[PDB]
């Protein structure tokens, strides 16, 4: 019978979403809905959808990502888990819901509320990526830069000095993945990133 | 549809009504007349208050 | 005092610039982020 | 009427009163 | 209003800006934050705690505490070494 | 962003209803669970679009006039008679 | 002679008349009230505002029930409690710290350092007096503290005024011709000993537990240039300046709370305790009663509503009373300007005492800066800068 339980929760969500002025709201009214112990993934993904689902971005569901996951550190896990999934079914999603889904996340990453452990989960080669990836990362790069201004961006990519080792963003001395790379980052609108891996080609 | 959805869908709207009275088999088919011609007939004759 | 204040139309509009703010406030759906085309990043909020 | 928090009078406005709390608050030689 | 009690209308209507002036009195400026001053200390204290304290009424401060505790058994005598009180010594003194 | 609305589209709304009410002879609300004035026109209702269904953030009046404190409390618009969720009309509408 | 209180005053609140037409029956008022109640300590500070010192939170609600209702019939603006702060010495002076006179002749230095433990409560007690021959004062201090014997006879005056918990010491090093020069000036440093160490120069506020052992004194002329009040402003400037190189601290107030509550109300006292900066001396069963006895102590700018909020958490039990104990160093160090508190929130440690400061300064109108170089005269900086500790001032 979980499947009639899950559509009701859903739609008693989404009901609780669209019934809200602000996002402070929206979270009181969402923490009062009682669910059960295992499916706290459930309310982060039908945010997300709701987020993509209409047709410009609003900074609505950031701000309601960025209160939950600042709320506890099951939120934080439960999202970046979000992301780490959603970054494999992209494909999937047309470019207007791409884009509201790369506005979340940016607006998340931006805020230092998931962290940035979860660029481990990303790799700049063929094998593994596809147009939709690749409009995906310059939509969230490009408004992380505008959030953050292009300088503190360098550091924060400069300096993991944790789990985050950027080895798909920053790809492994291998094979031509380092030429897609630099090229990408300077056709997004970056380039000053990537100087530091220009000097491998004259390396090797 | 929202606002449908958050009354507890048409059937559930349509318990507070009359509409079982009217004996109608199902909703879907049925609209409403916006004036009964009689209204339409009276629409400009002089009348009192 | 750091914020100019003025009420175009209907609305009530007061400007914070980046460098006066020292506080940190929600970014709500009622603020515009201003940019600046010489720097393309945001320095001042509007608060509508 | 409480802490700061409620209108005088529920009469005048269409609610009841009943603030609650934010439940969202975060509470940091 | 305490949160058990009733609720009535204001009995004082008068606290619209005819002043137009902070007074530079109540400012943040000067105040020393410790802890937040809620309304059980209004009631409490009634003529410290806030200004503008008219019509307001003082309570008993305290009463003795009773320290009766009915029988639970009649077959008990009346006068009883209850073990709910604590015994008496006290070998923690320094008379003369 | 502005508070003042808040309330005054909750009062506004609430005397649109109640002059429905009044016409009846009768502004009881058990009479009128929101279906009768939120239902679609082609359901036979009234259609009305709602927004002063949702909660109205809440802060200490003693620290609002002199600075910006966070939302700790919630006081309620609207009361709907049981659990419903009148969807806003702001969120069906893209912010500027 | 003067009574002798079981308490001090430690709780500060300030007044003013809800319109300022009726100033003058508020003044008449807060005479009146002087008058009915001995703790009560009216007083004017700079900024214009009355400010009424009283034992603790009932005195002063009845205090001021008294004023606005039995003696001047009108209505004021109360502002909230607040405490009596002191100021102190952790450190010995970093530098030895010198005046001039206005004749530019006549040069004082003085030095200074924290007491020992015992000596600020044996003084308070009575068991020193300095109206005692001085015989028996140095015998005391030589027995119980181990203080040797020159340091012993030196001890001129206690500050402020008799029962102060500050000592004038000298030490001129001996071989002076000009004996009956020194105790001619001394007569009159005294009195500036006392006005320095009765309105400090950190707060106008007084100082406890410091002693001025005084260094040097140079004068060459004769008795003609020798004038009181050409020298007392001379010591009370090297006194602030002393005090100010010693790295001084602030101390404060704390109460010492007697909960009498049941065996299940336990918990919630020690949760209130806990919050509330204060930390249980003593926790045990009442003989002969079933209830039990809790003392505590607690700061007094933090008991603000204690006894409120714990009669009514508890359903009417665990009556508790507060009585003045002791007086405490705040955590923080009072001039620190790398400490830039948010001004909504309270200070969580390590930077309480500037919190206090500043807010307390605003309080009183003085000028926030606190210009040390205000105390000391140039060739003293001079002096700082080779020293290498001239940041800090």
């Amino acid at each position: 019978q979980t499947n009639a339980s899950l559509v009701n929760l859903r739609k008693s969500i989404y009901l609780t979403i669209m019934s809200s002025v602000d996002f402070e709201e929206c979270c009181h009214k969402l923490l009062k809905i009682d669910l059960p112990e295992g499916q706290e993934i459930e309310l982060c993904n039908m945010v997300i959808e709701c987020n993509s689902q209409e047709r410009t971005y609003a900074k609505f569901y950031g701000l309601i990502g960025e209160r939950f996951c600042k709320l506890s550190r099951t939120w934080r896990s439960t999202y970046e888990q979000c992301f780490k999934n959603y970054y494999e079914t992209i494909h999937r999603y047309e470019t207007n819901r791409l884009r509201n889904i790369a506005l979340f996340f940016a607006n998340l990453l931006s805020t230092d509320s998931i962290g940035w452990e979860v660029y481990d989960c990303v790799r700049l080669t063929e094998d593994d990526t596809t147009a939709s990836s690749r409009i995906f990362l310059k939509i969230m790069f490009q408004e992380i830069v505008e959030a953050l201004g292009l300088k503190s961006l360098v550091e924060r990519l400069h300096d993991p000095n944790l789990v985050p080792y950027l080895h798909g963003l920053f790809p492994v001395d291998e094979a031509r993945n380092v030429r897609f790379s630099i090229n990408y980052f300077t056709s997004i609108g970056l380039g000053a990133l990537t100087e530091e891996m220009r000097e491998y080609l004259l390396t090797m | 549809v929202d606002v449908i959805q958050a009354l507890g869908g048409v059937e559930g709207i349509l318990e507070h009504t009359m509409f079982k009275a009217t004996g109608f088999p199902s909703w879907e088919g049925l609209f409403w007349e916006k004036a009964s011609g009689f209204e339409e007939s009276m629409k400009f004759k002089k009348l009192t208050n | 005092n750091p914020n100019l204040l003025f009420s175009m139309t209907g609305f009530e509009v007061r400007i914070l610039p980046k460098i006066r703010q020292n506080e940190e406030f929600s970014l709500k759906d009622g603020v515009w982020n201003l940019t600046d085309n010489r720097t393309k990043q945001r320095t001042a909020q509007a608060f509508i | 009427s409480y802490n700061g928090i409620g209108l005088p009078t529920p009469r005048g406005s269409g609610t009841n009163g009943y603030v609650m709390r934010n439940l969202s608050h975060v509470k940091k030689v | 209003a305490i949160p058990g009690g009733p609720k009535f209308e204001p009995l004082y209507k008068d606290e619209a800006p005819e002043m137009e002036d902070w007074n530079e009195f109540n400012d943040i400026y000067k105040l020393i934050i410790r802890h937040p001053i809620k309304t059980e200390y209004r009631i409490a204290f009634p003529y410290l705690y806030n200004s503008r304290a008219r019509s307001v009424a003082l309570s008993e401060y305290h009463q003795p505490s009773n320290v009766f505790v009915p029988p639970e058994d009649p077959d008990l005598p009346a006068f009883f070494w209850d073990p709910i009180i604590n015994p008496i010594t006290s070998r923690q003194l320094t008379l003369h | 962003s502005t508070p003042e609305l808040l309330d005054l589209l909750v009062k506004c709304e609430s005397k649109i209803q109640t002059r429905v009410k009044i016409s009846l002879n009768s502004k009881m609300p058990s009479r009128f669970p929101p279906a009768v004035f939120y239902s679609p026109k082609e359901l036979g209702g009234l259609g009305m679009l709602s927004m002063g269904h949702v909660l109205i953030p809440q802060s200490d009046l003693r620290w609002s006039k002199q600075t910006d404190t966070g939302i700790t409390h919630f006081r309620s618009g609207m009361t709907t008679n049981g659990e419903h969720l009148i969807p806003n009309l702001y969120r069906y509408i893209q912010p500027w | 002679r003067p009574i002798a209180h079981m308490s001090e005053s430690v709780f500060k609140v300030a007044v003013e008349p809800h319109n300022p037409s009726e100033l003058p029956k508020l003044l008449d008022g807060l005479r009146k009230t002087n008058k009915s109640y001995p703790l009560s300590i009216t007083k004017v500070e700079e900024s214009g505002e009355h400010t009424i010192f009283g034992t603790g939170e009932m005195y002063m609600d009845c205090l001021l029930y008294d004023l606005r209702t039995l003696y001047s019939e009108i209505e004021i603006r109360v502002s909230d409690p607040v405490a009596r702060f002191c100021e102190t010495a952790v450190d010995t002076s970093s530098i030895k710290c010198f005046s001039d006179t206005p004749n530019k002749k006549n040069r004082i230095t003085m030095v200074v350092e924290p007491l020992e433990k015992g000596i600020s409560n044996d003084i308070e007690n009575g068991k020193v007096n300095i109206n005692w021959p001085q015989k028996r004062i140095s015998e005391f201090f030589q027995k119980n503290y181990d203080w040797d014997l020159l340091a012993s006879r030196s001890i001129w005056a206690f500050g402020p005024d008799d029962r102060g918990t500050n000592i004038l010491r000298d030490d001129t090093l001996s071989t002076d011709v000009d004996k009956n020069v020194l105790n001619s000036v001394k007569e009159y440093i005294k009195q500036g000993f006392q006005w320095g160490t009765r309105e400090g120069p950190l707060c106008d506020e007084t100082i406890r537990n410091v002693n001025f052992r005084l260094m040097d004194v140079v004068l060459a002329p004769e008795q003609i240039y020798r004038g009181g009040g050409q020298i007392i402003p001379t010591a009370r400037r090297v006194c602030y300046s002393s005090f100010l190189t010693a790295s001084p601290r602030l101390m404060e107030p704390v109460y010492m709370v007697e909960v009498h509550a049941p065996a299940d109300s336990l918990p919630i006292i020690y949760d209130l305790l806990t919050r509330r900066r204060g930390h249980v001396l003593q926790d045990i069963p009442r003989p002969g009663s079933p209830l039990y006895l809790v003392r505590a102590l607690i700061p007094v700018i933090d008991s603000c509503g204690f006894e409120t909020d714990l009669r009514v958490h508890t359903q009417g039990q665990a009556m508790c009373q507060m009585v003045f104990d002791h007086w405490q160093v705040v955590p923080g160090d009072p001039l620190d300007k790398s400490i830039k508190p948010k001004p909504l929130e309270p200070a969580r440690g390590s930077d309480l005492a500037r919190d206090f400061l500043i807010k307390t300064r605003r309080r009183k109108g003085l000028v926030e800066d606190v210009s040390t170089t205000r105390y000391f005269d140039q060739e003293m900086i001079d002096s700082l800068k080779e020293a290498g500790v001239v940041l800090s001032l």
